DNA sequence: CCACTTCAAAGGTGTGAGA
DNA sequence: TCTCACACCTTTGAAGTGG
């Protein structure tokens, strides 16, 4: 049946093995890397909606001290549920499979009263992105473990900062 | 450069989601409505048709 | 119609200050 | 911890030129 493949998985894995941090801000901040996928299996004449969703990886607060993460409490009562309806929705399966679905215009905010329909997160908690394919009973969900991350207000692990700077084209004024 | 208004782009985009090719007078009905030269609409569709590939 | 180009404006990066 | 203005980059996209 329907199956989904994480585009640029290798790059994601270079991040998943340091502790992926994502910056959140009040205006909303993009994800790097970008979440893109190839989809296969959809009935090409059927119309679908593709939502993205971000959900708690665990129920802990965290702290970065002494070049290490460590649990320092229970995850606080986060946060006004919100979805990201992919802007090509709704669309024939054919349109979706044609080439990569990109979730690059999705933005993360720390603002709990946000007026932009951006996804709201809580600083210093781990999160897990989910894609939902819904028809326009049945909507299926795929998780890629390596896309899990920790929301931060500024980078902690300086390794990550440099990992973003070498690989994110908008950050090129910071390279060598 | 003058970019197209929030209004216009949305209305062009919706039409493209439907028909990705327009006829000669179809470009005119749409031009007036959004208040752009029918040239600009023709070129928009041409540019959108390209870039979506 | 398509193929590609042109080149400012729009706008995304981490910084480092100052709360 | 969080916020914000910079500097410095990319992408965007209407218009250009030729097929």
């Amino acid at each position: 049946g329907i199956k989904v493949f994480l585009h640029e998985r290798e790059l994601w894995l270079k991040f998943h093995e340091v502790g992926t941090e994502m910056i959140i801000t009040k205006a909303g901040r993009r994800m790097f890397p970008s979440y893109k996928v190839k989809v296969t299996g959809l009935n090409p004449k059927t119309k679908y909606i593709l939502l993205m969703d971000i959900v708690p990886a665990d129920d802990h607060r965290y702290k970065f001290a002494d070049n290490k993460w460590s649990v320092t409490g229970k995850a606080e009562p986060a946060m006004p549920g919100r979805l990201y309806v992919h802007p090509d929705s709704p669309a024939t399966g054919a349109h979706w499979m044609r080439q990569l679905v990109s979730f690059q215009k999705l933005k993360l905010t720390n603002n709990h009263l946000d007026p932009f329909g951006h996804i709201i997160l809580n600083s210093m908690h781990k999160y897990q992105p989910r894609l939902h394919i819904v028809k326009a009973t049945a909507f299926c969900t795929h998780v890629f473990p390596e896309t899990a991350f920790i929301a931060v207000t500024s980078y902690q692990n300086h390794k990550i900062t440099q990992l973003k700077i070498e690989n994110n084209p908008f950050a090129k004024g910071f390279r060598g | 450069r003058v970019l197209f208004s929030q209004a216009q782009v949305y209305e062009l985009e919706r039409r493209f989601k439907q028909q990705r090719y327009l006829s000669a007078p179809e470009r005119d009905q749409l031009a007036s409505v959004l208040k752009l030269t029918s040239t600009q609409v023709k070129i928009w569709f041409q540019n959108r048709r390209y870039k979506s590939k």
